[PDB]
């Protein structure tokens, strides 16, 4: 979270939290139920936003799913959206932590081993992510959308 | 290390599961108490000093176990076992800011009762001094936030014996 | 492989001949090749049999040619030559205080010749010789060696 | 130790950290430009203690 | 460790024995068989990453194994695992060479089943991990190679089990 | 403890399946072996004395373990350890018959490690004694079982180094 | 299994395996192809199995689908033939190892007081496994039949 | 446990020496002071009570130990207390006698450390009761003696620190 | 010793030695220079005593050094008379004791045990041991060859 | 470590007593055989390779030993051996300097036993080596300091057996 | 000591003592005779050096035995001098060991920890040192009395 990067900083120096770590706590828990709406509103649309995200990815990438493509096929596009499923969900635990522990150790740390073994186009995973972005934000006020954009462009940036 | 809203996540992560309504009220609950546990950190921190002093003084010197044949006996081991103090308050700081005690088995529990075992420190008398500052602590940060502070020291001496 | 395994057979066959030869070409004063519990330079100044060495001190003697020629045995069925350099290197000490080391060598020196007149050396008369050079060259200085 | 620079100085783990590197062994055996390797059986005379 | 031609040494050595007719039997039996070995290695090392992947497809995913409760759920575990299997592909590689098991328990088995059951490994799924990449070696290797590759795997799975 | 047959059972109990394809080979590959595992335990059992006995001889015995100073001087001590070579022979007959090495870990290796080296009891030496009695084990229950046998002793073997 | 229980007997008196217990053995090696067959038989049907022995069972005992019931409702009655279809594989299993063992330990030590806790009627659940050697011994040949029929009477059996 | 006469035998088994010169020698630097050992114990073993009681005076009553608060407050700890002092007086007498410490460790020094941490018990208020015992016992057993009883109190309370 | 077999009773009673535990301590260490010169006689006697103890046996008993024989053979003899060289330190370390301690931890506890496993004949060996006190003793005057005679006696009577 | 003197003021430390007349008298005892210590020190140091040369050649070597089988053959084992023995003579002349043993435990024989136990070292074979040593020494250093010397490696030799 | 500071010294290139090494090993030795004589001649006025320090002390400093001083009271000036006594003790182990060492061990290392704790001022601790060389120097010939002062000087050094 914010609480355990500041902490983790902490106690790595032998040290009580800076006034800096202090307001970074309070900044973040006033934050609080706001962020908890964020994520409410993107759990309540899940189901429409993998599918909305599913159609801007085939029509940019028909081929991934084409004859040699890895997510060719029913089934072979069933485990496709239901890989962006796992990451919206990730998506909405980052928004309530305040950062991106979570999210790495859960779905970043390793994933161009997973997906090269398994052969998937990691940058058409990403172009996936940026099309949930754009129908989760059409959910959500401005100011909202934009602290939950934050959290998508982390994800697009770390399978890069 | 996790805190209240890691605890919740790994919890919910290794189910596969969105947060759910009763995870969003665990969130809050932590949330609605953050701004008293900061307040109750800064108290402490900059007491650091004198809460070590004044619970040494209630329950570990004027004693045996300062004299020849204690355990906190040379200036050495007497430096050890305030230093020992010093990590003990600011590590229950540490596990109260983040509303769990997972840091204190980590980096704390962890081998150290037969690490004392091995050296021959006291463990009850430690226990006293853990106590101790608790009863200190709880005086400096007041009504807010009492409660909250003493649990983590109460896991810290329960860990012990 | 195959070759190696054949070069070791050979060596291994008439092993006594080779160490007899030695035995009897630094040992004079009677049948050192006796002793050896099998049967059971400037550089001889030559030992005798009972007056200088003694059986005991003798035995020891014996044994250290058969037991060397072992070693390049097994030193040729492996790669290198490390089986040797490595219990050889600081032999010279241990040896000295009661055997002359430089006797000792000719007895080296004959065996690496009298080693190859087994061999038709296509290659594998190079190699006793080569692998024989190690102990003797590693022995000799005795200031670089320990 | 406190904070000095950019910071992490007498750390707690950074302290730990240089006062390894920088002692009199280690820039000894791997001094400079070798990386550390295990000092077990073979290589080196093994304390028994 | 030790293979086929420094095992026949140690062994003899021991018994403080010159090499004998049976140890050049022994030797022979290696020798005679080394080309196909090498052969076989490099089918393997060219196609160690198809044959981490045919395997982990046939015997550890589409499962509850990658589900949320599963033990290679997260690109953390995931990234472990097929990790792990690269070991053991390269390791048996170096058995076959050898001609010799003896490297399989120095470096891979020797406390491996109690780390494993330390931090909840299912032994079970690694053993059929393993002799699923077997069988995909088998293909690659030829009738030349297949038995041989074969019974290092083999040794690897009875070592966990 | 586990056999093969439960080993499957257990782990398909887990996922609530009922035993499929893949489960039913595996118990197959299992019965179909079965009755040479009962031939080759009346072998050992009813040769256990002297299968301890030579491998004492080749591996233990005329040497300075059975010497002042040495862990297997005195009756007493040269008693309890062909008692544990007993022990070791005995166990290793079960799970070779259960086709399952998990007793061997549930009632032999757990703790027995730093019980030798609290005792002072050599290990290397002990592992030597394991793997003689291997060697005639190998011989007396011939081709039919000699792998299936030796794997346990192995497992036993590589459980204290 | 039989395995099992004969090596614990074996190993409690601390000496190795008798003739007389080295035999059993050899029958239940022969014993389980056949075993493992009837198990899989078994588990080919038990849809078909759990269903008709759910009616068989509602007939004689339609108290517990009333409403004072344990059973009472369209739920209730779903949990209640999903125990069935537990019992019928924990059945499978005690046959193919040819010792009841793992069901025990899974399925009857405890039952009293979970169901005592739910206030499920115990007998009636040993009803319900009658009416399932009813139904699957209509499966399987006169002599796989029998064998079957001694494990599906064991829990019939425990449950009282 | 050990005496002069026996680790002289077992230090020299272990070697497997015959009781060679200086094996002899040490046995006759026992032999030569037994009687006065003897004499030594009938002393102390007549005045146990009043050795106690004398020492419990100038090292432990008539303070804080014996009010509440001390860990000798309550007839039952008092009793607990002086309990322990007659063990203390008893086995050091055990151990001059035998001319060996190693009864000191095996009955009476091990673990105790630990236990008295973990009661509270305090330890260097012990060590007093133990030199003050010392003090008493080495008038009463003369020049004679002296020397060799009060080792094994020495013993005994550099055990504890 | 006398001291370890009674010292063992007054710390287990918590107490200092009894007039009658130090008036024994006091006549069993008058005994002493005796008891030492009984063990250096037979210490400098040994390899008489052990070599025609072993004939002694051999007449008693030869088949042991014979075909079917433990003992057969020359390094097969060359332990049993070894085994019997054993025996007769333990026997002089006793004496010097005044009791057993020392001959019993070291060789007769687990000595069942031992030789049932190496199918020595062990009564055979309790006459081997027998023959020993009579060479011993005809070394010794009649006073300190009846105090080595209980020492011996007492092994031939442990085995057995 | 600690020496003669060094373990009196230890021993006076914990109890915080000046030295008093017991104290002074043994320090006395340690001042008064000073200049003896030193000039056996000098004889041993100057005569070290002589004394394991003679101490090898009467308890060591001309044997099995040294011989295929033997843990002293090979050149490698053999000068390992003899490097140990230089460790032995070096130390038992620290030992009897400081006339104190506590550097032959410190920096000696803690885990020496099980070290010898695993790499297969014989422990009755080390102690006749060590026995050896000491012979010779005593003959060497002369009537002033032979008990002196002798007892730090009879020191030693009790430590591994 | 002397020796401890030099046996350890050639030991960490293990090698024997060198020639001039066992040299220091030689004037320590005369000097600790002279140095066990000093050690005791302190001990014995040791009640008369503390309390005369303790005059000493609070005159130069009075401050610490007022309203706001860490030794103002009977019981807090009680424990200070116990802690001139127990200085003055680990003078006298200084000197006849020849060699600081164990005093380091004892009350340095670590005492600006416990004093700074406890907010004893150290300087004035310091001072009471200097006041207890005066003292003991005033009962020992000029020869010894410098070396003495010595020992003092360090630990007034050392509280620095
Ligand atoms: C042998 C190594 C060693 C030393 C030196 C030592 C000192 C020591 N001094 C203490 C207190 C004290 N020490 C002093 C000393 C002084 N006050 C002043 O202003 C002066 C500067 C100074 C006298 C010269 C005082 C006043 C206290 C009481 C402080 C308190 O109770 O808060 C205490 C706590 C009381 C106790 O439990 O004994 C210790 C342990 N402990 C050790 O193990
Ligand atoms: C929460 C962290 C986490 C993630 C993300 C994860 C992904 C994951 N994706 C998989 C397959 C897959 N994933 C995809 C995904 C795609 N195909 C494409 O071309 C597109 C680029 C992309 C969709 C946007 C496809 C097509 C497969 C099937 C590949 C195969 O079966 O070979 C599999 C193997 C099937 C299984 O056993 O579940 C895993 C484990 N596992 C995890 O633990
Ligand atoms: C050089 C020889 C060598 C081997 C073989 C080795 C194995 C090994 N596997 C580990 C963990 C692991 N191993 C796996 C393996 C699997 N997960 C599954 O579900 C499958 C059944 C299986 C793959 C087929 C996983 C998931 C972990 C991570 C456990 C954790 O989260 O802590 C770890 C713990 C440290 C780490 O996480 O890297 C080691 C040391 N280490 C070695 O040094
Ligand atoms: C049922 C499973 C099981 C095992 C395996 C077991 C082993 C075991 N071995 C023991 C001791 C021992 N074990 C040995 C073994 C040996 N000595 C040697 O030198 C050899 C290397 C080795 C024989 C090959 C010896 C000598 C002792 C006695 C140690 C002592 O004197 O205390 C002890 C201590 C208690 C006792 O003495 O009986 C246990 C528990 N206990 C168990 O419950
Ligand atoms: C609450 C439980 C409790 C009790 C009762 C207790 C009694 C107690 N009585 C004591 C002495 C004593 N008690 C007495 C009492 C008596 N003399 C007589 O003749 C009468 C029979 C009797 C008065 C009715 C006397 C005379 C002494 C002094 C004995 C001495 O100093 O040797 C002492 C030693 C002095 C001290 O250090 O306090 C204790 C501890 N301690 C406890 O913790
Ligand atoms: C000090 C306590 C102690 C004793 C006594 C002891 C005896 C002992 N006797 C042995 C063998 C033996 N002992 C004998 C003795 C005899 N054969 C006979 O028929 C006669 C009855 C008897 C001679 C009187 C024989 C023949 C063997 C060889 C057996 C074999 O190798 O199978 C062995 C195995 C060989 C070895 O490794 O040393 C031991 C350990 N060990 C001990 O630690
Ligand atoms: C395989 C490599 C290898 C060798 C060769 C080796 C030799 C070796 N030679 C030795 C002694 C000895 N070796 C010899 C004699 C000789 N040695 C010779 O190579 C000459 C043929 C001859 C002199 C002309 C003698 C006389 C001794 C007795 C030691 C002494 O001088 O006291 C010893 C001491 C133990 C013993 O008595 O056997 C070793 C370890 N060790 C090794 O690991
Ligand atoms: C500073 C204190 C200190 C000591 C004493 C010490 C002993 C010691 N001896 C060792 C090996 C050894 N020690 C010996 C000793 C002997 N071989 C025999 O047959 C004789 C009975 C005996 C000589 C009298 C041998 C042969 C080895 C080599 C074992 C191997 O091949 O691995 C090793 C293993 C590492 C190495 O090989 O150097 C250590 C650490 N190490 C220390 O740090």
């Amino acid at each position: 979270s914010v609480l355990t990067k500041a902490i983790v900083n902490a106690d790595a120096e032998a040290r009580y939290l800076s006034p800096g770590e202090l307001d970074r706590i309070k900044s973040f828990v006033a934050s609080g139920e706001r962020r908890l709406r964020i994520a409410q509103t993107l759990t309540e649309a899940r189901e429409r936003i993998v599918k909305q995200a599913g159609d801007q990815l085939f029509q940019i990438r028909p081929d991934v799913v084409s004859p040699g493509g890895n997510a060719y096929g029913e089934k072979m596009t069933a485990l496709c959206l239901r890989d962006l499923d796992y990451y919206l969900r990730l998506v909405t635990y980052g928004i309530v932590a305040g950062d991106v522990t979570p999210i790495e150790e859960i779905g970043i740390i390793g994933v161009k081993e997973m997906y090269n073994s398994l052969q998937t186009p990691i940058p058409a995973v990403a172009e996936g992510v940026r099309a949930m972005k754009n129908v989760a934000t059409s959910l959500l006020s401005g100011d909202d959308a934009a602290e939950a954009g934050f959290y998508f462009d982390y994800l697009v940036g770390a399978m890069q | 290390m996790q805190d209240a809203i890691t605890a919740v996540i790994n919890n919910y992560d290794v189910q596969g599961k969105y947060l759910d309504g009763a995870a969003l009220d665990k969130l809050k609950a932590y949330f609605t108490t953050g701004a008293v546990r900061v307040r109750a950190a800064a108290v402490i921190s900059s007491n650091a000093t004198t809460i070590i002093k004044e619970a040494a003084a209630k329950a570990l010197i004027y004693s045996d176990l300062t004299r020849p044949g204690g355990n906190m006996y040379t200036t050495r081991r007497y430096a050890a076992c305030i230093r020992d103090m010093d990590y003990f308050l600011r590590y229950a700081t540490y596990a109260m800011l983040a509303g769990d005690p997972s840091i204190l088995d980590e980096r704390v529990l962890n081998g150290l009762k037969e690490t004392y075992n091995s050296l021959g420190v006291p463990i009850a008398a430690t226990v006293g001094g853990i106590q101790a500052m608790k009863e200190v602590v709880g005086g400096l940060v007041g009504p807010d936030a009492a409660k909250e502070a003493s649990i983590y020291f109460d896991y810290l001496s329960s860990g012990l014996s | 492989g195959q070759r190696r395994i054949a070069i070791v057979a050979k060596l291994t066959e008439n092993a006594e001949m080779i160490v007899s030869r030695a035995a009897n070409r630094i040992f004079v004063g009677g049948s050192p090749m006796a002793y050896s519990e099998r049967q059971k330079v400037p550089p001889d100044f030559e030992p005798i049999n009972i007056a200088r060495y003694g059986p005991e001190r003798m035995q020891k003697s014996i044994r250290d040619l058969d037991w060397f020629l072992r070693y390049t045995t097994y030193a040729i069925l492996a790669g290198d030559p490390s089986i040797l350099e490595a219990n050889c290197l600081g032999l010279r000490e241990i040896l000295e205080k009661s055997c002359s080391i430089s006797a000792t060598i000719v007895a080296l020196l004959e065996m690496r010749k009298n080693a190859a007149r087994l061999f038709k050396d296509e290659a594998d008369s190079k190699l006793v010789s080569s692998y024989i050079s190690v102990v003797i060259r590693a022995l000799d200085a005795d200031r670089s060696d320990a | 130790i406190v904070r000095g620079q950019s910071s992490m100085p007498s750390g707690g783990l950074y302290a730990l950290i240089d006062a390894l590197i920088d002692s009199e062994e280690y820039t000894s055996i791997f001094g400079e430009d070798t990386v550390p390797y295990l000092r077990n059986l073979g290589v080196e005379a093994q304390p028994s203690w």
